[PDB]
């Protein structure tokens, strides 16, 4: 079929290195059941203008989770805000790959939140994080009630109704063969 | 009652920089906006910044940026404005401008003589 | 003659409030006793999204000089509120959450914001729990929880205000989730008394098993936070006649009433800010582009007394008299006034509580 | 910004009956029930002066003679009877957007 997973990155050959992990992701699995699809952009300087980008450019994709990682000038520490808030809006999770910042780690301020790093290699985690999201999506559709994700921002006022049941599905889940050893989630998505 | 008043007449051989001043004796100094504008020979109204006295915050038009700066002094209410790199097209008269805080439009009430600077 | 401020007001669409009135306002109050006037822009929504959220702020932003916000809707989230601290940390607004999704309150706000909130916290809530227990000689009791956020932080002050008084506390046990392993600790409660804390999809679960195994009838009194208790008119089918809750009044506390108290708090706090330091702070150019360092309004509304009534906040954003009630499920299995929160005494009506059966 | 435009740009009117003034606007000015829309006159060798705020509201302390009406993008401003008191040019200025832009001017006689 078609699956859509965005990423925000930083740089142009991290795009690449993204695109050449899920067409990787789509020959390990197998074909003729499910696909995947590479979504990507780069930064904004402007947090306002950032969250506009994504309402505007990742979620009228429908897709079904979003990747972001930290900019290579750390002008700012909390970049993962803006799509933190926009995409837990919708319930759609999120992966953080770099950050650690213990107040990522409160669930009642962020909903969607998972990060591959404890707060106290970039293209590493790339490879690490493609291949939790595709293995839990490969499980999750054999069962049976699950619903397009939401298109667009401006006509859709209600949550993902099998959002929640994803963040399951994703936190109940052992990678094997790791980079760095089987990526496992404790109950607040932190390792 | 509110009053404003600028320097006198300007004239230098090309190149070099002006500066004028603008006084306030009627009100409290560092609660209200001050703008400054350009008047060419007769055909037109241009905008170039603001100053607070206040804070000390200012903008600036696009078009003026790099080439004029508003700065205030809170102890001898007056501003200043410091043009820069004269040229043949910088011949124009210039006004100090305050509003009243009680509206909800931004428009202009209290206008300075004007002082005119040639090249 | 002083300036005067421009505060924007957005309200839900649902509220049977026109936009003459809003604009009219001032009229009721006649200015009141407000130190400063105030020039009133009025916008209408109906449901929003986090992108017209951010669209329509940044076009009052451009049209004119903005000094203020109050902010109240019909939609039921978590999200709005966390999108309005975003939006002031980001414009240097004042905020004020005054009914709907923004009116629920969240800790641990972003320091360089100014976003306050019209809402009672889980402590103030578990103070008033205590206090209707003590009230009714209920001297021992029993903590049931889970793994819901804020449970660590709700027991810790439990026990902190058990441990102090000239009553003499009797607390059992404290019991958190995680039939097999949950069965032992639902085999070890006796207690009349217990305190739930979880969400409403669990709650309705735990309750059930409750009743099934024999903890419901004459002498079982159940009391839970305002977060089991949210939307009235949607009790599930299995809640007994006879539980105990707390919740912001919104029965008596009007839209016109609090739109009015905000805007008196808001002209309070600019006018002490204008009479320390001779300039009031307003928002940036726009939106679009690429830190008032000096002062906020983040420190003049410690303490402002409007109209006679204490309006002020905490340190913290909560304010410091909430109107709370009391309420109960009645057998006509709806919601009923049972008492009221007021000053630092609640005042019941019945001074001996009636007897409640449940499931007939 | 808003770009305005002033017809016409020359006027002569006999003394006494009226005079018209029309200035439109390249994008709407309206903002939440409010149009910003300002006239002002400006004798020679003078600062300017206002006259009508907001497109609707006159200023205190002017002769009732002057009126303006209008709204969206398209605006207007007569006076009557006519005196010697319009012989200056007269602007018009938008404050929707930053920054403000006037007119072009209009004489008369
Ligand atoms: C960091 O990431 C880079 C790029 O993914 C790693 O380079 C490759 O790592 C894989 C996994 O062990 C090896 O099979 C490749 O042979 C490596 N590339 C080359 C050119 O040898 C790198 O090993 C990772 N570790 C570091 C250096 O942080
Ligand atoms: C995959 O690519 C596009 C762009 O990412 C995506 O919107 C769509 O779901 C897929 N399109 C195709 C060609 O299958
Ligand atoms: C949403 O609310 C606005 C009020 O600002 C209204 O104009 C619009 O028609 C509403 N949309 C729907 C679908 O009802
Ligand atoms: C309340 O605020 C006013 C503001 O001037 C201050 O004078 C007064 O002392 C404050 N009250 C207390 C109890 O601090
Ligand atoms: C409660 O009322 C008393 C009686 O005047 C007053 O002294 C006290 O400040 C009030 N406290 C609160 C929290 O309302």
């Amino acid at each position: 079929k078609i699956v859509n997973i965005g990423a925000v990155l930083s740089t142009r050959k991290h795009e690449q290195m993204f695109r050449e992990a899920v067409n990787q992701a789509n020959k390990r699995h197998g074909s003729w059941k499910i696909q995947l699809n590479a979504t990507s952009v780069t930064h904004k300087p402007n947090a306002i203008q950032m969250a506009l980008s994504v309402c505007e450019d990742l979620i009228s994709s429908q897709v079904y989770a979003i990747l972001v990682s930290h900019p290579p000038t750390p002008n700012d520490h909390f970049t993962p805000t803006p799509v933190s808030y926009t995409a837990g809006f919708y319930r759609i999770p999120v992966l953080g790959l770099t950050t650690r910042m213990s107040i990522y780690s409160d669930k009642s301020i962020h909903l969607s939140f998972l990060r591959t790093v404890p707060p106290y290699n970039e293209s590493a985690h790339i490879s690490d994080a493609v291949g939790v999201v595709a293995q839990a999506v490969h499980e999750l559709l054999e069962k049976e009630n699950i619903t397009d994700p939401p298109r667009g921002c401006v006509g859709n006022t209600n949550i993902w109704k099998t959002g929640p049941l994803f963040k399951r599905v994703l936190m109940s889940s052992k990678y094997a063969d790791g980079v760095t050893g089987r990526v496992e989630f404790n109950e607040d998505g932190d390792r | 009652q509110v009053q404003l008043q600028q320097s006198g007449a300007e004239l230098m051989k090309p190149g070099a920089s002006v500066k004028i001043s603008c006084k306030a004796t009627g009100y409290t100094f560092r609660s209200y906006w001050i703008e400054w504008l350009k008047q060419r020979p007769g055909h037109g109204l241009e905008w170039i910044g603001e100053i607070l006295p206040g804070s000390g915050r200012t903008n600036y038009n696009e078009k003026f940026k790099g080439k004029a700066t508003i700065t205030a002094d809170t102890s001898s209410n007056t501003a200043y404005m410091q043009l820069s790199s004269l040229t043949s097209e910088d011949s124009a008269v210039y006004y100090c401008t305050r509003s009243r805080g009680t509206m909800i439009t931004r428009e202009f009430t209290y206008w300075g003589q004007g002082a005119l600077v040639t090249v | 003659g002083p300036p005067a401020l421009n505060i924007a007001v957005l309200l839900g669409h649902s509220h049977d409030v026109t936009e003459r009135e809003l604009r009219n306002l001032w009229g009721p109050e006649q200015a009141t006793g407000l130190p400063l006037d105030v020039n009133v822009v009025a916008l209408l929504m109906n449901r929003t999204d986090p992108k017209s959220l951010i669209t329509h702020v940044c076009d009052l932003m451009s049209g004119a000089r903005i000094h203020g916000l109050v902010f109240g809707d019909d939609t039921d989230q978590e999200a709005v509120a966390q999108m309005l601290d975003f939006i002031s940390s980001q414009t240097f607004i004042p905020i004020l959450g005054i009914h709907g999704g923004a009116s629920m309150i969240m800790a641990d706000k972003d320091p360089t914001s100014t976003f306050f909130q019209f809402g009672a916290s889980i402590q103030q809530q578990a103070t008033v729990m205590l206090k209707i227990m003590q009230d009714y000689d209920w001297h021992v009791f029993s903590l049931v929880t889970t793994i819901f956020p804020g449970y660590r932080d709700f027991i810790s002050f439990i026990k902190t205000t058990v441990d102090n008084s000239f009553v003499g506390w009797d607390m059992q046990n404290v019991i958190t989730l995680d039939d097999a392993k949950t069965q032992v600790q639902l085999k070890k409660i006796h207690s009349s008394v217990i305190l739930l804390y979880c969400s409403k999809d669990e709650a309705v679960l735990i309750l059930s098993e409750a009743r099934s195994l024999g903890l419901t009838g004459y002498d079982f009194f159940w009391i839970v936070p305002s977060l089991v208790s949210g939307n009235t008119e949607l009790i599930p089918k299995e809640f007994p006649s006879g539980l105990i809750s707390v919740s912001y009044d919104d029965w008596d506390y009007s839209l016109e009433a609090r739109v009015r108290d905000g805007l008196g708090i808001l002209t309070t706090a600019a006018s002490s800010m204008l009479e320390k330091f001779s300039y009031i702070p307003e928002a940036k150019a726009s939106c679009y582009g690429q830190e008032t360092p000096l002062h906020t309004l983040h420190q003049f509304m410690v303490n402002v007394t409007w109209d006679g009534k204490d309006l002020s906040f905490t340190e913290e954003g909560y304010q410091v008299h909430p109107r709370l009630v009391v309420i109960v499920l009645n057998k006509d299995r709806e919601w009923e006034k049972v008492g009221k929160w007021e000053n630092q005494t609640l005042s019941l009506r019945h001074a001996v509580w009636p007897r409640y059966k449940s499931f007939s | 910004d808003i770009v305005l435009t002033q017809s016409p740009a020359s006027l002569a009117v006999s003394l006494g009956q009226r005079a018209t003034i029309s200035c439109r606007a390249s994008e709407s000015v309206e903002y939440y029930g409010t149009t910003l829309m300002q006239w002002y006159q400006q004798k020679p060798g003078q600062p300017p002066k206002l006259l009508i705020y907001a497109a609707s509201n006159v200023d205190s302390g002017v002769p009732a003679r002057f009126s303006g009406s209008g709204s969206g993008t398209d605006f207007s401003l007569n006076i009557h009877p006519v005196e010697e008191d319009d012989i200056a040019m007269y602007f018009c200025q938008q404050s929707r957007k930053v920054p403000s832009t006037f007119g072009g001017g209009t004489k008369l006689e």
